DNA sequence: GCGTCCTTCGGAAGAGATTCAGA
DNA sequence: TCTGAATCTCTTCCAGCACACATCAGGACGC
RNA sequence: GAUGUGUGCU
C-alpha cells in the first residue's frame, strides 16, 4: 500500500519525514542506513535544486561528473 | 528568551535538562556517600526514568507535564508529528517577498494580468526600488532610499512603474489541491487594497469572491521569473493536468451572456430579412432595429485549413440569428460555422475552446478567450437576466398530485390495520409511491417550466423554448441543475433521518411556497450532516493526496 | 393599545397566528444562575452557603478543636465597573465570613468549650457579574457560557457493531458521578461481565461482588432464582414451575400423574405450558442424565465428617451426584440457567474469577489501581471505602442520584450521594436483563440525558475546590497550632481560593472572550451552550452523532446555529422559549390541550416528558375557542411525526418561533430558505458592524424589539415620567407622582455611555431618542446603543438594490456598490482602538518619556506637547508620533503604518513612588473637576425635584404662593403647615436632604481619593500611556458586505453615480447583485424581502408624496389605515381613530422612508399579501420592473428585480487583511521570517505548494523559495546585496533549519552528518 | 515584595505479542 | 504437545492557509 | 515562543 510502500523507500530522508519519524529513524541508525538524496523530497528538505524539472538538467551533469 | 519582568519563558528542553542535570548531580552525591543500596537503587530508577522523558516524552505510561497538566515537548516531539521540524519548517517555510490580502473580479483584465494594490507592491518590490533609485541616483546609500521609499515622495510611483513591468508574481490560494493553484501573473498597479483576478482562472483556484484572500508571492532571481513566465504563467496553464479537458472555461456570467445571445425565438423585431456580414449583423442591433434573437440568413466566411496548413476561404448563406452572427465576429480563421451555430451552454463554449485549442494554437486560444468573456459579460450585461418569484412557476397540477398520493396513502394505512400489510412492504410501498408523486410532480414541473410558452408567430401561436430565467440559468449551465429547480418549484423531496431511515412522509413545499415548523427540522439533519461531512471528512480527503504525494 | 415608543413608528405585522407567550427576558440563564451563587440561602442549596456546609464544620485529627462556618458576607465593590474597565482590574467582591474557631474543655469532647473566637475574615475574591451577565476579568469583559455535559447518572450504552470484528454486540453500563470515580460494568464476548474502574483494565464483576462483602451462594442468590430437585425414593424427582418450559426443547417426555404432555425433543408451545398451569401440578419425574449440565447454587457439606462435597458455582457430574444421594442431602439446589433468556453470565464470570474472599479481592483490587506497592489489609479497605463510599471522594449529586433511581425505575427521587450495594446490584441486574432481551439501551444524544452549567454551577464548583484545598491546610496546621492566639484567619489562607476562582474566570476554555460588535453579537453569546471545556468532549474525539441535530432539540437548542468548522454541532445555541429546569435539563412551553379546548395555561415539558405526550403542530388554525377546526392534526408523539386526531392532542406549541433561537428568528421568510444559507445569515448577522447612522430594517421579525431591549446596550427606562432635561450624553427623567416611593422619591438620573472601545475595537456609542418634555412610559428606550433605532435592532442599510448581471464586476458572488452609497456614508463606521506605551525600568536605567528624541527633528514632534503626550484631538496618520519614549543608549511609541486616526483620549497609569509628570497631573486636575462638575450638576437637578415635590406637598393644606416664591430657597421646607402626616412627609423628605448631603461629600472625598491613588501596575513598570485612536473605515472596493440569507460578497468597484441602472423616474439603484447565486444556493429569501421592501418603500414614498405638499390629516390617515389593514386576517389591527391626530402626524413623519414591516419566522407574509402590498401603491405586482442602461443609456431587453434589500457589512474589512513583508524580522531557533500580520510576518509556503512548484519542475523558483527567502542567512545578505546591486543572481547555502535538525537528532544518541 | 529551590471519553488500521485447538 | 490461525494489546494517524483576543512563564517558603 | 478561545475561505 502507498503508506508502506513510502515507509519502505531506499532515502531514509524521505520516510522519516512522511510518517512513524521515530519508527523509521531508530531502523536506520541501527543498519546505518545511508541516504543518497535521490528523490525530490530530500533535495527539497536538504535545500538544493530537486531533480525534477529545470534543476534535471543540472542534477544530470552533477551524476555524469562523478 | 527574556519577558517582561523577572521570568523567562516556558521553555521545556531547558526545564526537562534541569530535571536530567539534577538527578545527576544528586545520583553523583549519593554514590559517594555511601547511600543504603536501595536508595541509589531508587534514584537510579528516578534518573532513567527521567532521561527516558527528556528523549521521548510519554513514551513510559504517563508523561510529565510542566504546568496545568500539558505535557511538555521534548526532543522527540519537536521532530515527529505535524508541528516538527520536517513538516513545519523544512518541507513548508514562511517566505520573505510574499503578501495576502483580499480578492476581486475586475474583468477589464487579460488573461496574464492581475492587479497587486499599489500600497502592497510597494513592499513587496522595495529591494529593486532601493537598486534603481541607487542607479539613477536620485539616493545615495540604502539608508536615504529608505527613508525616501517609507516617505513615499513624488518619484518613487515612477520608479516602481519600471521594477513591476515584466516582472510576473505567484498568486496562491490557501488550499493548494492541485498544481493550477499556484499560477503567475504579470502585475498591473490599480489603486485600493483587494488583488483582482482574471474571472476564468477562479475556477482553478476554485476562488470565489465572497471573502477568501489569495497570497502574492515574488520571484526574486532571473530565473524564478523566467520560470514564472515560460512554465507557471496563467496564459500556459489553459490545460488541466488531470484531463484534456480546458480549465480555463468560461463559469456562470460569460455562459449566462453567451446562451442568452446565441440562441433564437420564433418571432423578432426583424425576422425574415438577409443581412450581409456579421459586421452588418452588429450595427442592425445595436441601432435598435432588430432584436438579438431574430432569425435571418447572414452571408459569412469561414476559413478552412483543410490543407497543409493553408487557410482556403469559402462564403455560404447560413440561416442563423442576429446573435450567433455578432458571435461569430470574434472567432478566430480557421473554426468551421457549425461551432456557434447552436444554443451555447457550457459544454459547447469548452468543446469550443478545445477544438480551438487543438486546431489554432496557444495564442489565438488566449485571445479567444479573452474575447468570448468580454462578449459574454457585455451580452449578459445587456440583457438583465434577473431572477424574480414569478419566474419560479410551481405546476398547476401539485396538489392534484398530493392529494391523490395522500389519498393513496391513506388507504395503504387503513389496509394495514386490516392486516394484508405489515410494517415491511407497506413502508416500502408507501416510500414508493411518495418517491412516484415526487418525479411525476417534478416531470410536470419541468414540461410547464420550458416547453410551455406560446409564442406568436405572427400568423397562429406555436411553441419554443422558454426564456424563463431560472430555466435559462439552469439550461445553460450557468449555475443549478435538475435537483435546485426541483426543489425551488416542484417538491423538495425525501428527506432522510441521519440513521438511515427515510421519512414517511416526505417535505411536499418547497421555497416558492412556505416550510412548515417541522419540515424545517426534518431538512436540518440532512443540511446539518452534509456540513459536518465536509468539515470533519475532508482531513481524511486531504491526507490521501499527501500519502499519494509522497509514495510518488 | 400602543405606547408612545410604540405611537411613534408602529411596525406593521403581518403574524397570523396569536401569540400567548410573550418572549422573555433572553439572558435569563446567565442571570439567575450566578443571582442563585451569589445570594443568602438560609437552608443552604444553592452557591456558596452549600459549598461551605459541604465542607465546614471542619474538625481535627480528634484535636478537640473546631472551626465551623456560621454565615457569609459580601462586601461593596471597591470600584464600579466603569472605573474597573477604565483602569484594568477585575469587578469583584470581598469575601467576609463569620468563621468561629471552638475548643472544648480538656476531658470533655462535648461538654463546656473553653471559649468562642470569631472575626469576619477575608479569603478569595469572588469577581461579580455585571447588569447585562457579563463578567469583568482584566478590564476586558468576559462571558461564561454555559455547558452542555452528559448528567451524572447511568446509562447504558451498547458498543454496537464494528468491536470482536464478528458482529456480535457487546453492552456496557457506565456510573457517571457527578464528582469521583468512575465505575464501567461491560460484557465481554465470551458472555462475561467485566467491572472497569476508570478504564484502567478489564476484570470481572467478581472482584467488586466480593469487594461487596458478599459470598458466592449470596451472588446466586440474587442474580439466579433456584430450581428444586428433592432427593426420594427413586428415580429423582423434579419441583416444576410450568412457565419456565416455555421456549425450549423437550428433553425428555414431560408427563404429569400419569398422562403424557409433551413428546420427546418436541418445542413446548405456550398451549402446553397453560395447560400445565391447568393442572394444577407442581412436581414431575426427569431423567437423572438431564442433570449432567446443571450447577449447583449453595454450598454442600457432609453431614457425618463435615466435608464439603458440592462447592458453590459447582457442576452436577453424575458421579458426583451419586456420592450426594448417598449423603443424605434430600433437597438439592440448581440455577435457571436458560440460554435465551435468562443467560448464565454471573456463573461464568464467577468461575473465571480466581478470587475466592472479600479479603483477597480488596488486595486485588488495591493492586489494580496503584500497581507496584505492597498491599496491606487496612490500605486496601480503606482505598475502597474511599472509591465509592465515602461523601468527599465520591458524590452523585441530587440530579445524579435523580438520574440513577429513574433508570433504575425506582419510586424514591432523592438519597445519599454515595453509591450502596442495592445501587450496584441493580445496575447490574438491569444490565444483565438489557443483555437478556428486556429493556433497551438509552442513547446520549437524548436531551434528557445533557445537562446545562451555566456560570453558578461552575464557579459553585471551582469554589470547592478552592474550599478543599483550604480546609486541608486548616486541618493539618490545627493539630500543630499554639491555642489562645489563634484568631480564625493565621490558619485559613486566602490564597488557594482567590487563586482557583481567577484561574477559572481568567483562563478556562469556557471564560471566552465576549464576542462584542452589536447586540445581536452579545446577546447571542450569552445565550450559548457549549459541550467543550472541563468535564466535556474534544473536537478531536468528537463523533458523528454528537454534531448531529437530535430530534429532541425541538424548542430546546436551535437547529441551524451551530459555527460552521472544527466545532459544528457543539455549541450550539438556546432557542428563544427555552428555559432551565430545576435539576439543569432543557424545558419548552407548551400550550396544554384540554378536551376539545386549547387552554392559554402553559406547561414547560422537559426532554423526557415531551415523549410521552401527543403535541399539536404550532401553525394549527383555531376558531375563537381554542378548537382544532379539521379532524386530523400533524403532531409529534414520540421523536416522529404523524397525522394525528383532534382529541388524542393533549398539548400545543406556543409559537411558531419557538424552535429558532433569537439569532436565527430574526431572519425574514426564513422557511423560503435552505439550511446551510440560514446557518450562514445567522452567522454573518453576528458579525456585523454598526455603522454610522442606524437605519431600521424595513423588513424585519418583530424580534428585533426584544434583541435591542434586553441586550443591556440601551438606556431603558426604569419608571415612567416625563423628560425634563435630555443632554447628548445625559437623559434626567421626573417620574410621575403615581410611581414615586414616599421615602427617597426626587428622580432618576440616566448617565449615557459615550464613545468607548467595544472588545473587537468597534464603537458603542448610546444616543437619546427621545425630545424635550416627552412623556415616557415604564420599560421603554430611552436611548438607543449602537446599531438600533427607536429601540429596534438595526444592524444595517436598506440598500436598493437589483438583481442583473453587469459587465462581469458582480462575476461569482460580488457586489457592485453605486458611489451614493459612500456618498452618503451609508456604511462609513467608526474603530476606536487603544495603543499602549509602557515605560519599564530595564538595565543601565529606567525610561523616560520626554518630548525630545535624538537623531528625529521638531517636524515630527509638533504633534507633542512639552511633556512627550500628544494633545487630544490631534489629527495623527499613520508614522506619526503618540508618545514620546527614549530608551537609555529611542523607542517611542507610534501609529501602524497606514493607518489614519484621531486621538480621543489619554490616559495615564503611573506607578506609586514615582511623583507624576506634568501631562499626568493636568489629566489629574481635568478629571477631578470634571467628577466634581458632574457630581454637582446632578445634586442640583436632583435637588430641584426633591424641591419641587416639597412645593407640591405645600400646595396642599394651607398654600401661600403669593409669598412662596419672595422666601429665600432654605426657608421652604418649614413653612406654615398643620401638624398632619404631610409635615410627616415634609421632615421626612428634609432628612432625605440632610442625608443626601452627607452622601455626596464622603462620595466626593472617596472620588477624590481614588483618582489621587497609587494606581498599582505589573512589576518593573514605571508608568503606562494608553492613546485612543479613532478612524472612519469607509466603504471600498475589498471588505465584506453580506445580507441576511447567507449571500455575502466582496465589493469588486464603487461604480459612479450615473453609471449605474436608472428606472423610469431616473432613481438610480444603490446596489448590482448577482441572479446566479439565488437558484443554486436555493436561499430564495432574499428575492422575496426584495420584493417586500420594495413595497414598503413604495408606502413610504406614497406617504412622503403625500406630507411633501402640505395635505391635512384626513389623507393621510385613510392611507395608513389602509396600509395597515392591508393583511386577510393579522393580529396587528391597529385603529388610527384612536390617534390624537397629532401622533398620526408624527408616526407619517416616522414612515415617510419606509413603512417598516414585521414578517414572523414560519407565520410570514404570503406571496398573494406581498403582490396586494405592492399594489396598493402603484408598482408592479410582477415585482420587476424595467431598468435603462447607465452608460448606454438604451433599455435592458428583459423586465429585472428591484427592491429594497437589508445589506449588513461584516467586519472582513481589506485594510485589515492586507499585508506584505519585504526583507524584515526573522525567527530565533530556527532563521525564519516571523508569523502573522501583527509582526511583519511573511505567508507560510505550505506543504501543498511546494508540491504544485514541484510539479511544474520548476526548480529555481523552489530553490529560491526554501533558501534564499528563508532559513538561509549568509545567502539571504547575498541576495539581497545582488538585488540592490542590479543582480538578479542567487548563491544559496543550506536552510539552517536543516542544521537544527541534525542538532535535533544528534542530541538523542542518534549520530547523523553529512558525506563528502 | 524579593529570592532560592525539587484523568477517564474515537475509530480504523496495522504490527507484534499471546493463546487456541488440533493432528 | 508443536505449530498455523485466531485473538489481545499497543501504537499512529486523522488539511490548508489566515486573522483576532487572552494567559504564561515555579510558587512555596524565608526574610 | 507555546497553549486556550473565537472567526474567515475552501
Ligand atoms: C434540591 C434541588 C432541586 C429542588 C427539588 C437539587 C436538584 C439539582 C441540585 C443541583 C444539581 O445537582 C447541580 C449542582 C450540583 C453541585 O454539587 C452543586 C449544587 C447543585 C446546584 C445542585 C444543588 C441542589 O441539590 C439541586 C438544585
Ligand atoms: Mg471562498
Amino acid at each position: 500500500g502507498i503508506t508502506k510502500a513510502s515507509l519502505a523507500t531506499e532515502s531514509f530522508i524521505s520516510a522519516a519525514s512522511f510518517q512513524e519519524t521515530t519508527r523509521v529513524l531508530t531502523e536506520a541508525a541501527v543498519a546505518g542506513k545511508r541516504d543518497e538524496l535521490r528523490g525530490l523530497k530530500e533535495n527539497v528538505i536538504v535545500g538544493r535544486l530537486i531533480p525534477a524539472g529545470t534543476g534535471y538538467a543540472y542534477h544530470q551533469d552533477r551524476m555524469r561528473r562523478r | 528568551v527574556p519577558l517582561d519582568g523577572g521570568r523567562f519563558a516556558t521553555s521545556d528542553l531547558n526545564d526537562l535538562y534541569r530535571r536530567v542535570i539534577n538527578r545527576n548531580n544528586r545520583l553523583k552525591r549519593l554514590l559517594d556517600l555511601a547511600a543504603p543500596d536501595i536508595i541509589v537503587r531508587n534514584e537510579k530508577r528516578m534518573l532513567q526514568e527521567a532521561v527516558d522523558a527528556l528523549l521521548d516524552n510519554g513514551r513510559r505510561g504517563r508523561a510529565i507535564t510542566g504546568s496545568n497538566k500539558r505535557p511538555l515537548k521534548s526532543l522527540a516531539d519537536m521532530i515527529k508529528g505535524k508541528q516538527g521540524r520536517f513538516r513545519q519548517n523544512l518541507l513548508g517555510k514562511r517566505v520573505d517577498y510574499s503578501g495576502r490580502s483580499v480578492i476581486t473580479v475586475g474583468p477589464y483584465l487579460r488573461l496574464h494580468q492581475c492587479g497587486l494594490p499599489k500600497k502592497m507592491a510597494l513592499e513587496l518590490f522595495k529591494p529593486f526600488i532601493y537598486g534603481k533609485l541607487e542607479l539613477r541616483g536620485l539616493a545615495t546609500t540604502i539608508k536615504a532610499a529608505k527613508k525616501m521609499v517609507e516617505r513615499e515622495e513624488a518619484v518613487v510611483w515612477d520608479i516602481l512603474d519600471e521594477v513591476i513591468r515584466e516582472h510576473p508574481v505567484l498568486l496562491n490560494r490557501a488550499p493548494t489541491l492541485h498544481r493550477l493553484g499556484i499560477q503567475a501573473f504579470e502585475p498591473v498597479l490599480i489603486e485600493g487594497k483587494a488583488i483582482q483576478l482574471h474571472p476564468l482562472v477562479c475556477a482553478a483556484y476554485n476562488a470565489d469572491f465572497d471573502g477568501d484572500q489569495m497570497a502574492v508571492h515574488v520571484p526574486l532571481t532571473l530565473e524564478a521569473q523566467l520560470e514564472a513566465r515560460a512554465l507557471m504563467m496563467s496564459t500556459n496553464n489553459i490545460l488541466s493536468p488531470a484531463n484534456g479537458e480546458p480549465i480555463i472555461v468560461p463559469s456562470q456570467d460569460v455562459v449566462l451572456g453567451l446562451y442568452y445571445m446565441t440562441r433564437d425565438c420564433v418571432n423578432a423585431k426583424g425576422e425574415g430579412m438577409v443581412l450581409t456580414g456579421p459586421k452588418e449583423a452588429e450595427r442592425l442591433y445595436r441601432s435598435g432595429l432588430a432584436s438579438l434573437h431574430a432569425r435571418v440568413k447572414v452571408r459569412i466566411t469561414e476559413y478552412e485549413k483543410d490543407a497543409n496548413g493553408e487557410l482556403v476561404a469559402k462564403t455560404s448563406l447560413k440561416d442563423t440569428t442576429v446573435g450567433r452572427a455578432i458571435l461569430w465576429m470574434i472567432v478566430p480563421k480557421g473554426l468551421p460555422y457549425s461551432i456557434v451555430n447552436q444554443a451555447l451552454g457550457k459544454k459547447a463554449i469548452s468543446k469550443m475552446l478545445n477544438t480551438c485549442y487543438r486546431i489554432l494554437g496557444l495564442k489565438p486560444t488566449v485571445i479567444f478567450a479573452d474575447q468570448i468573456m468580454y462578449t459574454g459579460f457585455a451580452y449578459a450585461a445587456r440583457s438583465g437576466a434577473s431572477v424574480g418569484i414569478d419566474d419560479m412557476v410551481i405546476p398547476e397540477k401539485k396538489h392534484e398530485i398530493i392529494s391523490e398520493a395522500e389519498a393513496e396513502v391513506a388507504e395503504i394505512q387503513e389496509q394495514f390495520q386490516s392486516g394484508l400489510v405489515t410494517a415491511g412492504e407497506r413502508y416500502n410501498k408507501v416510500i414508493d409511491i411518495w418517491a412516484a408523486a415526487n418525479d411525476r410532480v417534478s416531470k410536470a414541473m419541468m414540461d410547464n417550466l420550458q416547453t410551455e410558452t406560446v409564442i406568436n408567430r405572427d400568423g397562429q401561436e406555436e411553441k419554443q423554448v422558454s426564456f424563463n430565467s431560472i430555466y435559462m440559468m439552469a439550461d445553460s449551465g450557468a449555475r443549478g441543475s435538475a435537483a435546485q429547480i426541483r426543489q425551488l418549484a416542484g417538491m423538495r423531496g425525501l428527506m432522510a433521518k441521519p440513521d438511515g431511515s427515510i421519512i414517511e412522509t416526505p417535505i411536499t413545499a418547497n421555497f416558492r411556497e412556505g416550510l412548515n415548523v417541522l419540515q424545517y427540522f426534518i431538512s436540518t439533519h440532512g443540511a446539518r450532516k452534509g456540513l459536518a461531512d465536509t468539515a470533519l471528512k475532508t482531513a481524511n480527503s486531504g491526507y490521501l493526496t499527501r500519502r499519494l504525494v509522497d509514495v510518488a | 393599545v400602543y405606547s408612545y415608543t410604540e405611537k411613534k413608528r408602529i411596525r406593521k405585522d403581518f403574524g397570523k397566528r396569536p401569540q400567548v407567550l410573550d418572549v422573555p427576558y433572553l439572558l435569563s440563564i446567565q442571570l439567575d444562575s450566578f443571582q442563585k451563587f451569589i445570594e443568602q440561602d438560609p437552608e443552604g442549596q444553592y452557591g456558596l452557603e452549600a459549598a461551605f456546609r459541604s465542607v465546614f464544620p471542619i474538625q481535627s485529627y480528634s484535636g478537640n478543636s473546631e472551626l465551623q462556618y456560621v454565615s457569609y458576607r459580601l462586601g461593596e465593590p471597591v470600584f464600579d465597573v466603569q472605573e474597573c474597565q477604565i483602569r484594568g482590574v477585575t469587578y469583584s467582591a470581598p469575601l467576609r465570613v463569620k468563621l468561629r474557631l471552638v475548643i472544648y474543655e480538656r476531658e470533655a469532647p462535648e461538654g463546656t468549650v473553653k471559649d468562642i473566637k470569631e472575626q469576619e475574615v477575608y479569603m478569595g475574591e469572588i469577581p461579580l457579574m455585571t447588569d447585562n451577565g457579563t463578567f469583568v476579568i482584566n478590564g476586558t469583559e468576559r462571558v461564561i457560557v454555559s455547558q452542555l455535559h452528559r448528567s451524572p447518572g447511568v446509562f447504558f450504552d451498547s458498543d454496537k457493531g464494528k468491536t470482536h470484528s464478528s458482529g456480535k454486540v457487546l453492552y456496557n453500563a457506565r456510573i457517571i458521578p457527578y464528582r469521583g470515580s468512575w465505575l464501567d460494568f461491560e460484557f465481554d464476548p465470551k458472555d462475561n461481565l467485566f467491572v472497569r474502574i476508570d478504564r484502567r483494565r478489564k476484570l470481572p464483576a467478581t472482584i467488586i461482588l466480593r469487594a461487596l462483602n458478599y459470598t458466592t451462594e449470596q451472588i446466586l442468590d440474587l442474580f439466579f432464582e433456584k430450581v428444586i430437585f428433592e432427593i426420594r425414593d427413586n428415580k429423582l424427582q423434579m419441583e416444576l414451575v410450568p412457565e419456565r418450559l416455555r421456549g425450549e426443547t423437550a428433553s425428555f417426555d414431560i408427563e404429569a400423574n400419569g398422562k403424557v404432555y409433551v413428546e420427546k425433543g418436541r418445542r413446548i408451545t405456550a398451549r402446553h405450558i397453560r395447560q400445565l398451569e391447568k393442572d394444577d401440578v407442581k412436581l414431575i419425574e426427569v431423567p437423572v442424565e438431564y442433570i449432567a449440565g446443571k450447577v449447583v447454587a449453595k454450598d454442600y457439606i457432609d453431614e457425618s465428617t463435615g466435608e464439603l462435597i458440592c462447592a458453590a458455582n459447582m457442576e452436577l457430574s453424575l458421579d458426583l451426584l451419586a456420592k450426594l444421594s448417598q449423603s443424605g442431602h434430600k433437597r438439592i439446589e440448581t440455577l435457571f440457567t436458560n440460554d435465551l433468556d435468562h443467560g448464565p453470565y454471573i456463573s461464568e464470570t464467577l468461575r473465571v474469577d480466581p478470587t475466592n474472599d472479600r479479603l483477597s479481592a480488596l488486595v486485588e483490587i488495591y493492586r489494580m489501581m496503584r500497581p507496584g506497592e505492597p498491599p496491606t489489609r487496612e490500605a486496601a479497605e480503606s482505598l475502597f471505602e474511599n472509591l465509592f463510599f465515602s461523601e468527599d471522594r465520591y458524590d452523585l449529586s441530587a440530579v445524579g442520584r435523580m438520574k440513577f433511581n429513574r433508570s433504575l425505575l425506582r419510586e424514591e427521587i432523592e438519597g445519599s450521594g454515595i453509591l450502596s450495594k442495592d445501587d450496584i446490584i441493580d445496575v447490574m441486574k438491569k444490565l444483565i436483563d438489557i443483555r437478556n432481551g428486556k429493556g433497551e439501551v438509552d442513547d446520549i444524544d437524548h436531551l434528557g440525558n445533557r445537562r446545562i452549567r451555566s456560570v453558578g454551577e461552575m464557579a459553585e464548583n471551582q469554589f470547592r475546590v478552592g474550599l478543599v484545598r483550604v480546609e486541608r491546610a486548616v486541618k493539618e496546621r490545627l493539630s500543630l497550632g499554639d491555642l489562645d492566639t489563634l484568631m480564625p484567619q493565621d490558619m485559613i489562607n486566602a490564597k488557594p481560593i482567590s487563586a482557583a476562582v481567577k484561574e477559572f474566570f481568567g483562563s478556562s476554555q469556557l471564560s471566552q472572550f465576549m464576542d462584542q460588535n452589536n447586540p445581536l453579537s452579545e446577546i447571542t453569546h450569552k445565550r450559548r451552550i457549549s459541550a467543550l471545556g472541563p468535564g466535556g468532549l474534544t473536537r478531536e474525539r468528537a463523533g458523528f452523532e454528537v454534531r448531529d441535530v437530535h430530534p429532541t432539540h425541538y424548542g430546546r437548542v436551535c437547529p441551524i446555529e451551530t459555527p460552521e468548522g472544527p466545532n459544528i454541532g457543539l455549541i450550539n445555541s438556546l432557542s428563544v422559549y427555552a428555559q432551565t429546569n430545576e435539576y439543569g435539563f432543557l424545558e419548552t412551553p407548551y400550550r396544554k390541550v384540554t378536551d376539545g379546548v386549547v387552554t392559554d395555561e402553559i406547561h414547560y415539558l422537559s426532554a423526557i416528558e415531551e415523549g410521552n405526550y401527543v403535541i399539536a403542530q404550532a401553525n394549527s388554525n383555531l376558531d375563537e375557542e381554542g378548537h382544532f377546526v379539521e379532524d386530523l392534526v400533524t403532531c409529534r408523539s414520540k421523536g416522529e411525526s404523524s397525522l394525528f386526531s383532534r382529541d388524542q392532542v393533549d398539548y400545543m406549541d406556543v409559537s411558531t418561533q419557538q424552535v429558532v433561537s433569537v439569532g436565527a428568528s430574526l431572519i425574514p421568510f426564513l422557511e423560503h430558505d435552505d439550511a446551510n444559507r440560514a446557518l450562514m445569515g445567522a452567522n454573518m448577522q453576528r458579525q456585523a458592524v454598526p455603522t454610522l447612522r442606524a437605519d431600521k430594517p424595513l423588513v424585519g421579525t418583530g424580534m428585533e424589539r426584544a434583541v435591542a431591549v434586553d441586550s443591556g446596550v440601551t438606556a431603558v427606562a426604569k419608571r415612567g415620567g416625563v423628560v425634563q432635561y435630555v443632554d447628548a450624553s445625559r437623559i434626567v427623567i421626573k417620574v410621575n407622582e403615581d410611581e414615586m416611593y414616599p421615602g427617597e422619591a426626587g428622580i432618576d438620573i440616566y448617565n449615557l455611555t459615550k464613545y468607548t472601545r467595544s472588545n473587537q475595537n468597534t464603537c458603542i456609542n448610546q444616543m437619546p431618542c427621545v425630545s424635550l418634555g416627552e412623556p415616557v412610559e415604564r420599560g421603554d428606550v430611552l436611548a438607543d446603543g449602537p446599531s438600533t433605532d427607536l429601540g429596534e435592532l438595526a444592524l444595517g442599510q436598506n440598500m436598493r438594490v437589483a438583481f442583473m448581471p453587469w459587465n462581469g464586476y458582480n462575476f461569482e458572488d460580488s457586489i457592485l456598490v453605486s458611489e451614493r452609497v459612500v456618498q452618503e456614508d451609508r456604511f462609513t463606521t467608526i474603530h476606536i482602538q487603544e495603543l499602549a506605551c509602557v515605560s519599564r525600568d530595564t538595565k543601565l536605567g529606567p525610561e523616560e518619556i520626554t518630548a525630545d528624541i535624538p537623531n528625529v527633528g521638531e517636524a515630527a514632534l509638533s504633534k507633542l506637547d512639552e511633556s512627550g503626550i500628544v494633545y487630544i484631538g490631534a489629527e495623527v496618520t499613520g508614522g506619526d508620533i503618540l508618545v514620546g519614549k527614549v530608551t537609555p543608549k529611542d523607542s517611542s511609541l507610534r501609529v501602524p503604518n497606514g493607518v489614519s486616526g484621531t486621538v480621543i483620549d489619554v490616559q495615564v497609569f503611573t506607578r506609586d513612588g514615582v511623583e507624576k509628570d506634568k501631562r499626568a497631573l493636568e489629566i489629574e486636575e481635568m478629571q477631578l473637576k470634571q467628577a466634581k462638575k458632574d457630581l454637582s450638576e446632578e445634586l442640583q437637578i436632583l435637588e430641584a425635584g426633591l424641591f419641587s415635590r416639597i412645593r407640591a406637598v405645600l400646595v396642599a393644606g394651607g398654600v401661600e404662593a403669593e409669598k412662596l416664591d419672595k422666601l429665600p430657597r432654605d426657608r421652604w421646607l418649614e413653612l406654615g403647615l398643620t401638624d398632619e402626616e404631610k409635615q410627616n412627609q415634609l421632615e421626612q423628605l428634609a432628612e432625605q436632604y440632610d442625608e443626601l448631603k452627607h452622601e455626596f461629600e464622603k462620595k466626593l472625598e472617596a472620588k477624590r481619593r481614588k483618582i489621587t491613588q497609587g494606581d498599582d501596575l505589573a512589576p518593573g513598570v514605571l508608568k503606562i500611556v494608553k492613546v485612543y485612536l479613532a478612524v472612519k473605515r469607509r466603504i471600498q472596493p475589498g471588505d465584506k458586505m453580506a445580507g441576511r440569507h447567507g449571500n455575502k460578497g466582496v465589493i469588486s468597484k464603487i461604480n459612479p453615480i450615473e453609471d449605474m441602472p436608472y428606472d423610469e423616474n431616473g432613481t438610480p439603484v444603490d446596489i448590482v447583485l448577482n441572479p446566479l447565486g439565488v437558484p443554486s444556493r436555493m436561499n430564495i429569501g432574499q428575492i422575496l424581502e426584495t420584493h417586500l421592501g420594495m413595497a414598503a418603500k413604495g408606502i413610504g414614498d406614497k406617504i412622503n408624496a403625500m406630507l411633501k405638499q402640505q395635505q391635512e390629516v384626513a389623507k393621510l390617515r385613510e392611507f395608513i389605515q389602509r396600509a395597515y389593514d392591508l393583511g386577510a386576517d393579522v393580529r396587528q389591527k391597529v385603529d388610527l381613530s384612536t390617534f390624537s391626530d397629532e401622533e398620526v402626524m408624527r408616526l407619517a413623519e416616522n414612515l415617510r422612508k419606509g413603512m417598516p414591516i414585521a414578517t414572523p419566522v414560519f407565520d410570514g407574509a404570503k406571496e398573494a399579501e406581498i403582490k396586494e402590498l405592492l399594489k396598493l401603491g402603484d408598482l408592479p405586482t410582477s415585482g420587476q420592473i424595467r431598468l435603462y442602461d447607465g452608460r448606454t443609456g438604451e433599455q435592458f431587453e428583459r423586465p429585472v428585480t428591484v427592491g429594497y434589500m437589508y445589506m449588513l457589512k461584516l467586519n472582513h474589512l481589506v485594510d485589515d487583511k492586507m499585508h506584505a513583508r519585504s526583507t524584515g524580522s526573522y525567527s530565533l531557533v530556527t532563521q525564519q521570517p516571523l508569523g502573522g500580520k501583527a509582526q511583519f510576518g511573511g505567508q507560510r509556503f505550505g506543504e501543498m505548494e511546494v508540491w504544485a512548484l514541484e510539479a511544474y519542475g520548476a526548480a529555481y523558483t523552489l530553490q529560491e523559495m526554501l533558501t534564499v527567502k528563508s532559513d538561509d542567512v549568509n545567502g539571504r545578505t547575498k541576495m539581497y546585496k545582488n538585488i540592490v546591486d542590479g543582480n538578479h543572481q542567487m548563491e544559496p547555502g543550506m536552510p539552517e533549519s536543516f542544521n537544527v535538525l541534525l542538532k535535533e537528532i544528534r542530541s538523542l544518541g542518534i549520530n547523523i552528518e553529512l558525506e563528502d
